[PDB]
């Protein structure tokens, strides 16, 4: 923990010049006011207004006036080997009256998190599995089309110093004071996982945000280019970021259960459940991106269906082996262009209507894989992710569950700018088309 | 099935 | 504050061995004369002579002497890293006479201020926002028409260490001894804004040039091209300089009304109606440039109508939401081009005059916004700013008020650069008008 | 003249396989209907349907149905040298219930004429004087800017065969049924003059329109671009379309007076009084481009200023030497992107209204030319042409004496077009901003 | 209204 | 509505 | 007063 | 009699 005297204490002692006030607007992209170490104490007063329309992205429309109230629990020093040390504050965006902004996506899961408390959940343990390619860069700096490497699962690729990202990446992470857990090459050439330790939504979601920021400097520190782009690439494997997650009431985990057959509790079935039948209201903000549902086809190990099994090929919700208090639910859907802490929040609120309706969970899917039929898949009641951003949106604006977690501000803006992105993309002529057609035709 | 993890070949 | 043995004491610890006597020219461009240290005393005797018709621009027609005043309190030595320190001084230019010269802008701000003082306004507060871009540059040195990045508003795009002109301009002026507020990237790609901390008039028309000095020095220095032109590109947002503004008495803000529904006295409501009057003859000293009139376009925030709102798309005077004792007027038309001691002498004398005749501000815009048509928009009387700069010049010529703010001296130098400048800009032939035609006609 | 059995006879007997329905739209282009020699009867009978809203140009909103209506004397076969022979029809445009379109300028000048025949004028006798200019072109048949020869003013640059553009058009026009006056080599190098007998309006407005095809045509077949831009380079010569004018009253020229001291009737004097009155209405008509306003600028021949005299640098009406029979009022001001068509009936509208209010003539323009100020300018009465196409269009919208000649159909769809060219014109950011700017600034 | 804020799709 | 015609200016 | 004459000198 | 400052145009 810390404290405005600590806080000033260690910026004097460590000669920080430079602060970030860090914070998220709706699409996730990472957002900051600069400030000299003049202004900290402004700062802690929690008396800086920069615009805050920001947040709403490029449909916003007019400006506005909003505060920073920086989070002391989150003053972190960034370890760049050099003079002039920079620190960096996580702030939550209030009105001028005071009161909380209803588009903070912070507040949001904050929201969310005090109604589950309001249950007897005292907190959601969380814990991200994110993946990211490394591209080459040209003499301009622009990313190439070339990996950093060609290893392949768990490979060792990456060795020695030379261009060594993955290990740069955990040793400065560890440096701040990150928890991480272990790091490997993934399946694709060029893609690489950082599986951190468990935490907190809030700080799981704080530290996804900076762990992308870490990685895409010293990517570029490297001359390589680092993306989390869901699939940056046909034919080859996607980015996810699998999400474990446990409710937990004082130290004790609610979804462990001895006498159960598989471990898991009725409160846990019931969560499994709810996200269950949620699962295409949430694929819109899981899943944001029109290249997101590039990454959702089949032979990938992405899931593409809503269904639940501890061993399958790529299930919606994975069951791990671990028991006692690491007993989890692992949701597959999200990939690393997600919002943190907005998916975080859609999916601890399904979870929560699918407790508070004690929801049932459907039986699980066996060895078999989905070779069967369209009517094969539906006579067993299997249902299918949407195929594209548009399906995603409208499931979203006729679900009245998760739409009550993003709230009515905020709602109205994703689906301004998801639909202005839809629009864009869908009238584009690619050159896949010129390639099939105006020879053919 | 198994089309992400034959990426070697191609 | 500073006196003569006070510099000396410093030039000679410091081991300073080159002082700029700096000074500005009608069009903004900062000038100044070299001095060895060893000239430092005859410096401060106020008895360096040099041309003096350098300040009006390229339509001096004979050779004068003029001698140069510096001020003392505007001494600072820049943080260079370097031996043989480089130090500066803002000097005010004197005839042979012993008066001080008329076409001086830093004299006519002064003026201002004086006959605002004359009224019981001890100082004008001024808080400026200057933006400005960056590009990339060649072998030769020359700017390419590639930005140094592709964030967004209020991104961290520019993170690290490479290339990251923001953070080092920032410690540099705090170095000096600039009150920097804080600093953000803009909506362009590869737009940067830096804010200061409020100060008096004239210290912030100080402060803007050495703002400028300093930003283009430091983006040098990395391989960059600054520029502070209002629109360099097409289609993207341009570059502005908004003014924040509200006149004191003895340390009390006369602009503050605690009874008043918006938090607005009738001296601020007379002040802003006087800068609405006045909006199209001071168009021609805000924004000075042709280019500056390719961004006063709809669509890019930019005002194009007089009107003042609390909350609008792009009005011409925006109230910000803070009160007590740092309630503003923001006047958004002008650019960073523009001269900033005419700028705020030409809105001081504008909102003078509303002051001493009483005017009665128009009612704001509400959140309706300009698709009205122009029947709708003279009806509810809108003007609109000039549409290029000939019009503005007719506006400023036929204008009473801000030309005798401007001075009969310095009105007609101003008038000459301006018209020669859009006599050569209007017979030119544009690639536009070959692309368009040639193949047509 | 020709009739239906003569069409028919000449296009079996020529072994015409392709006939050319051309008819104009309101900016000027030539536009066309393709038709096989089997439709040659069906065209004949005035049965052709075709879309009409092509008249708008990029300002049509709906898709209409419209009938050509062939003009038998205007029938004429290509000389291009090759088999299957290529013929013309200038048609005029009915709606299907049988009134002609108002929108056609053919019929606007038909309107117009018509009106001066009711004040006993039989015919209007039309001179152009057309310029272009001559670019060589790259391997790609793109125009460079390298002009195709060096020549100055009546030289004989461009001798023997190699690529003797002005020649061959020449030769061509003549054998298609051109009556061609004479020919020169115009003042800027790779610019040409070609000018053609007299004629009467409609005639000679379908004779530029035929020109200028002719003209492109041959230039493409050299490998090389015919372009009739105003002012295609700066610094250089513009190019012009003075129009020479005269009425007619059943083979009598009432332009002439022996006993005048100028040899100029009443009724001369009174047409170029109301040509003069109305110039910066018409402005907009024989000047429509935006590159038609860089073209008058002093110093290339163009003219400025609203003033007729006998022998001056650029009056706007010239009075030539000739007299008896070929007394003639020489209009200046069109270039030849102007709409024939449309330039002649407002010139003739302006003329016939002058002599209608028995307008008074201003005194001639003497040996002194325009360098005087702008006070002695307007102390004699001297107008100003407008500065762009804005001016133009806000003088045009305000006539009401050339409004009525246009119509009120053709008026609105002009006065459209014209502002959405200003409109993309003006946002522009041209590179002489950037060379100005972006390192001054 | 909102021209220069969708710059990111030109 | 009018979008394919003023691709002239693009 | 001449200055598209003696273009040949530029 | 202006010319060596008007070379900025030139
Ligand atoms: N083997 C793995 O867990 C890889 C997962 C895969 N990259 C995905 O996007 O889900
Ligand atoms: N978001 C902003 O305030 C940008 C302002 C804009 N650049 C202008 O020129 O006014
Ligand atoms: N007649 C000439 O000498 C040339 C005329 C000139 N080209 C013009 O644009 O008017
Ligand atoms: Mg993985
Ligand atoms: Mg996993
Ligand atoms: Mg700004
Ligand atoms: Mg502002
Ligand atoms: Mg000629
Ligand atoms: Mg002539």
């Amino acid at each position: 923990s810390y404290t405005r005297e600590d806080i000033i204490r260690i910026a004097e002692e460590e000669n920080v010049r430079f602060i970030r006030l860090q914070f998220t607007d709706l699409l996730g992209t990472i957002k900051n006011v600069e400030i000299p170490v003049s202004q900290l104490e402004k700062a802690l007063d929690n008396k800086m207004m920069f615009d805050g329309s920001s947040i709403e992205g490029y449909v916003r429309i007019e400006e506005s006036d909003m505060y920073l109230y920086p989070d002391l629990d989150t003053w972190v020093v960034f370890p760049w080997v050099t003079s002039d040390r920079v620190a960096r504050l996580i702030c939550d965006i209030y009105k001028p009256d005071g009161s909380p902004f209803a588009g903070d996506p912070r507040g949001i899961l904050k929201r969310v998190l005090k109604e589950a408390e309001e249950l007897g959940y005292t907190s959601m343990n969380v814990g991200p599995e994110p993946e990211f390619f490394l591209f080459k860069t040209d003499e301009k700096g622009d990313p190439t089309t070339e990996l950093n490497d060609q290893g392949g699962y768990f490979d060792l690729a990456p060795m020695d110093l030379g261009e060594n990202c993955r290990r740069e990446i955990v040793l400065k992470l560890e440096e701040m004071g990150f928890e991480i857990e272990a790091s490997h090459h993934e399946v694709a050439p060029g893609q690489h996982e950082i599986d951190f330790k468990y935490a907190d939504a809030v700080k799981a979601a704080d530290q996804i945000q900076t762990f992308k920021l870490v990685v895409k400097t010293i990517a570029r520190q490297h001359g390589l280019h680092a993306t989390f782009m869901p699939k940056p690439l046909f034919g080859v494997n996607g980015s996810g970021m699998h999400c474990n997650q446990s409710l937990f009431k004082d130290n004790e985990n609610v979804f462990y259960d001895e006498t159960d057959e598989l471990g898991l509790s009725q409160t846990a079935r019931h969560y499994m459940a709810g996200i269950l039948k949620h699962a295409r209201a949430m694929a819109a903000i899981t899943n944001p991106t029109v290249n997101s549902y590039k990454r959702l086809v089949p032979g990938y190990e992405a899931p593409c269906y809503v269904a639940w099994s501890a061993s399958n090929r790529s299930p919606m919700i994975r069951i791990p082996a671990s028991r006692g208090l690491s007993t989890r639910v692992e949701v597959r859907n999200p990939d690393p262009a997600a919002n943190p802490y907005l998916a975080l929040a859609v999916m601890l609120r399904a979870g929560l209507d699918g407790i508070k309706r004690q929801m049932a969970l459907p039986a699980p899917i066996d060895r078999n894989i989905y070779v069967m039929s369209e009517e094969e898949r539906i006579e067993e009641g299997i249902p299918s992710l949407p195929a594209d951003l548009k399906e995603a949106l409208s499931e979203l604006i006729r679900s009245e569950v998760i739409s009550d977690a993003l709230g009515d501000h905020a709602l109205a803006y994703f689906y301004e700018l998801k639909e202005i992105e839809w629009d864009m993309y869908r009238t584009q002529v690619h050159q896949w088309e010129r390639d099939q057609y105006l020879t053919l035709y | 099935l198994i089309q992400g993890e034959l990426s070697r070949f191609f």
